[PDB]
């Protein structure tokens, strides 16, 4: 018999390359559009007594 | 003559193993829509 010769050792992974950057994450808009209005009307009351 | 151990070339019989601890991480609260946003998405509020 002979002894097994040294095995090929594994290699450490290269490591994930990361791009740095700035981000803005947008979501679907569910808020209603809001604005200001003015109602002009007249309450008309006819009372039969 | 006389030498210190720093004056002798040093070879290592040790196999290196560099283990580092997984760091602490903080999870902030995060919501896509708040319950106020969900309430406000209705066109007409009956109560108001
Ligand atoms: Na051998």
């Amino acid at each position: 018999v002979q002894f097994e010769q040294p095995r090929r050792c594994p290699t450490r992974p290269e490591g994930q390359n990361y791009t740095e950057g700035i981000a803005v994450v947008f979501k679907e808009n569910i808020a209603p559009y809001k604005f200001k209005a003015t109602m002009y009307y007249k309450d008309v009351t006819v009372s039969q007594v | 003559h006389q030498l210190s151990r720093a004056d002798v070339t040093t070879v290592s019989t040790f196999i290196d193993l560099n283990i580092t601890m997984l760091e602490d991480h903080e999870f902030v609260p995060l919501e896509v829509y708040t319950r106020h946003e969900i309430k406000d998405s209705g066109l007409l509020d009956y109560t108001e």
